[PDB]
RNA sequence: AGGACCGAACCGACUAAUGUUGAAAAAUUAGCGGAUGACUUGUGGCUGGGGGUGAAAGGCCAAUCAAACCGGGAGAUAGCU
RNA sequence: GCUCGCCGGAAGACCAAGGGUUCCUGUCCAACGUUAAUCGGGGCAGGGUGAGUCGACCCCUAAGGCGAGGCCGAAAGGCGUAGUCGAUGGGAAACAGGUUAAUAUUCCUGUACUUGGUGUUACUGCGAAGGGGGGACGGAGAAGGCUAUGUUGGCCGGGCGACGGUUGUCCCGGUUUAAGCGUGUAGGCUGGUUUUCCAGGCAAAUCCGGAAAAUCAAGGCUGAGGCGUGAUGACGAGGCACUACGGUGCUGAAGCAACAAAUGCCCUGCUUCCAGGAAAAGCCUCUAAGCAUCAGGUAACAUCAAAUCGUACCCCAAACCGACACAGGUGGUCAGGUAGAGAAUACCAAGGCGCUUGAGAGAACUCGGGUGAAGGAACUAGGCAAAAUGGUGCCGUAACUUCGGGAGAAGGCACGCUGAUAUGUAGGUGAGGUCCCUCGCGGAUGGAGCUGAAAUCAGUCGAAGAUACCAGCUGGCUGCAACUGUUUAUUAAAAACACAGCACUGUGCAAACACGAAAGUGGACGUAUACGGUGUGACGCCUGCCCGGUGCCGGAAGGUUAAU
């Protein structure tokens, strides 16, 4: 099994926006950033172990972060993941 | 024209990369003066 | 734009060609030369 | 048979093939194959050594049997087969215990024709045996210069060895050369002539000929700068000097032997 | 069948005109040669400087080649400007 | 938004490489954009890339790299055995439909498949850095069977029409459906089965190889496509209801046949030719050491797992390489209509564009083009440039020749449209029916239907029927080089280089020779019918004399001659 120390590092927030949302009210699936190192058996679980619910399958990708400036200094931001939670049937979170 | 510079990725690791200056005395000799005259990017690796 | 400047004055600093004047010009040069031989 | 063909093209004008109804049409014996890489002519330090070698078809290399071994078991020729590693044909063989071999086809052997190495074999071609057994004055091929090594001598495409003598452990023979060499009595050797004579006919008749069996062009040295060859240089034509190897060694004439380990053996050189 | 014939792709580059502070540090347009072969091409690899490679022109080796580029000896030396 | 023009073997679509947020939305016009800009690949913010099946990682290897020991080398280091890496190659598996502003073989719907772990049950000999098979692989050519795809008819829905006619031999549109599973066909290959024996596959072997018999004449392997199912589902031209007029839901007819047909598939086939055409693993098998009522193997069922990284967007380009939003360069994949031999060319479809300065005027002159009286190379260094020729069929065709050519020599004639032969032929395809059955994806007959050259005769139109685009100028004498090729990237493509062929010469294998302080490597896993060097340069007739000089080869007597 997974220790629950590593278990509670993984999830860092629920990603909101547009494509979450159609996500949530239209396919049962909770959109959430997660740890960069996370893998799918972790966030899976976490997710069972966290928020009390019945995970199907979790897919995962990774977001690229944006070269943006202040003034005329560049930065990149930073690359984070993201991981799509398709619930089962009895879910509300 | 074909110009001279026609990149690829895996001939620029493998000719002057970091684990290729590392393989020689010669390139590590050129790790030394890049991080000696102190270079922000020593090697060309990404 | 200044060092788009410095390196695009520094273009033709170390040439070679010899029919363009400067490495870049052309001219009639060759024949000018050749004529006066 | 040789093959004048006919002059549809240029390039076709002056070919003559060395057909051969009787070599098999099909693929090799596969386990006696193995890969060959072309090199290029050019050695370890990837330089080129030997110049003008390149190109050419792709070739597989066939382990032909030079040892011949397997003494006093009989051997039926089960075909014959173009070799593209030689000048000579490969006969492919069947001991009676069951084991496939390649060796080199002698003059007269065709398919289902018994061979037969070691000492007490017939003297009849095709049959490998130590030159204490060979009577004196038998044209001989595939002749081994240090016993058990392999077979070295004659081995290219018509080429036979005549045994002219037997004084003590030594047997003295007239190679193909028109050298005369001692070699030691106990080395094997096959009997008869090896086996594609007329490979000599063949005219090739065009420049891409010679490229697929790869052979890369031949600048000659009189046509490139001083600072290339020797010869070099003039203001059109221009030789004037005495000819030499790329690297100022005397060609036309000069000898270039020099061992002094292996001039015991050496009855007389060839002229 | 063919280093076969005509001819697109594909490789090339014979002529002319334009261009020559170009649209382009070598091209465009109209014709032109090869086009199953000694062809052409992709990806990788190997050869290095008095050295490579060269169907040989002193050609090519990163718009550089009768000896690359970078750094150093080095503020070479300059009865010359 | 309506018209107009351009590309349409691309100026469309999909990627690889390369880039790296340029993608999508809102917002701003300072600078960037060769002008203005409300717009943008610009600024700012937010969003966006979802995988057991695609690719990478992974298993295996080529060229080649590195390389424990090792051999070698003043030192640095060179080479290399075992090994270990290295794709551009070999290795398991997913398709259709729907959806987002932006992802989709990844999400959703439906239907699937693959490989491992574990457990149960039934049977059971399993077991390798070892043996065998297989993987396993050339160029060209030829058909045959198909399909993608297209055309036409039928069917279904809609229209009867701004200007003469248009209820019909009329017009517009649709007529789509996959993987998987089942069947086993057109092909292609191979005789099959049983028993005994053996100097081979380092040992063993029931596997492979081999040698005997005996019997049967068939079995096996592989294989496109079709057919059935998937699918009483999806999709579907269009209508219906609301409509932040952007669309959003609901409903939804027919959904067939004939012919043509690939450069794709059977085909890694078949025929043929020399120039003789990767490897290793997965895969199938054999056993050795061992383990033998255990472990393991096989089969069925159940259950679990299939992680990680890529996934946006451009990708013949305003996003890559070219300093530029540069008339350049850049690999693969798809490839509709009409005419055409065609991927040429013309015009078009899908789709995408109008090239980020415009408005005038209508001078010289320059550039790109059109036409030109009479003449017709007089131009000029030179027919440079332009003009001309140009297709298919048939007739016809010289010198010379290596007997192949020359030759598309040269030079001519025919060509549209309509009708008849023939309400479209010869040919191709071929249904229903009929006959037989080793009964079906069968063969024989039969010709409905579809497709369809080419020729002759008759007529008719125009100045002109290869009408556009596309598409040889021809002949005579001669120098050089035999020929195809190669070369001065960027003023020289040539008679120069190369070449087949010839000769001379070296080289006996630890070969000469070359790279290398050496080890070693190439020569070559070649062996004098071979290899290296040098010259000449197809072929034909030939290649004369000179050995005093320089070189080379040979000789050993004498003279001179180093270290010692």
């Amino acid at each position: 099994m997974i220790r629950e120390e590593r278990l509670l590092k993984v999830l860092r927030a629920p990603h909101v926006s547009e494509k979450a949302s159609t996500a949530m009210e239209k396919s049962n699936t909770i959109v959430l950033k997660v740890a960069k190192d996370a893998t799918k058996a972790e966030i899976k679980a976490a997710v069972q172990k966290l928020f009390e619910v019945e995970v199907e399958v979790v897919n995962t990708l990774v977001v690229k972060g944006k070269v943006k400036r202040h003034g005329q200094r560049i930065g990149r931001r930073s690359d984070w993941k993201k991981a799509y939670v398709t619930l089962k049937e009895g879910q509300n979170l | 024209m074909k110009r001279t510079f026609q990149p690829s990725v895996l001939k620029r690791n493998r000719s002057h990369g970091f684990r290729a200056r590392m393989a020689t005395k010669n390139g590590r000799q050129v790790l030394a003066r890049r991080r000696a005259k102190g270079r922000a990017r020593l090697t060309v690796s990404k | 734009m200044d060092i788009n400047w410095r390196h695009n004055q520094s273009t033709f600093y170390h040439f070679t060609s010899d029919h363009r004047i400067s490495g870049w010009k052309e001219t009639n040069a060759m024949y000018v030369a050749l004529n006066s031989q | 048979a040789v093959v004048k063909c006919k002059p549809t093209s240029p390039g076709r004008r002056h070919v003559v093939k060395v057909v051969n109804p009787e070599l098999h049409k099909g693929k090799p014996f596969a386990p006696l194959l193995e890969k060959n890489s072309k090199s290029g002519g050019r050695n370890n330090n990837g330089r080129i050594t030997t110049r003008h070698i390149g190109g050419g078809h792709k070739q597989a290399y066939r382990i032909v049997d030079f040892k011949r071994n397997k003494d006093g078991i009989p051997a039926v020729v089960e075909r014959l087969e173009y070799d593209p590693n030689r000048s000579a044909n490969i006969a492919l063989v069947l001991y009676k215990d069951g084991e496939r071999r390649y060796i080199l086809a002698p003059k007269g052997l065709k398919a289902g024709d018994q061979i037969q190495s070691g000492v007490d074999a017939a003297i009849k071609p095709g049959n490998t045996l130590p030159m204490r057994n060979i009577p004196v004055g038998s044209t001989v091929h595939n002749v081994e210069m240090k016993p058990g090594k392999g077979g070295q001598l004659a081995r290219s495409a018509g080429t036979y060895v005549q045994i002219v003598a037997r004084d003590g452990a030594y047997v003295t023979l007239r190679l193909r050369s028109g050298e005369m060499r001692k070699v030691e009595a106990d080395c094997r050797a096959t009997l008869g002539e090896v086996g594609n004579a007329e490979h000599m006919l063949r005219v090739l008749g065009k420049a891409g000929a010679a490229r697929w069996r790869g052979v890369r062009p031949t600048v000659r040295g009189t046509a490139m700068n001083p600072v290339d060859h020797p010869h070099g240089g003039g203001e059109g034509r221009n030789f004037g000097k005495h000819p030499v190897t790329p690297w100022g060694v005397q060609t036309k004439g000069k000898k270039t032997r020099s061992n002094k380990r292996t001039d015991k053996f050496i009855v007389r050189r060839r002229s």
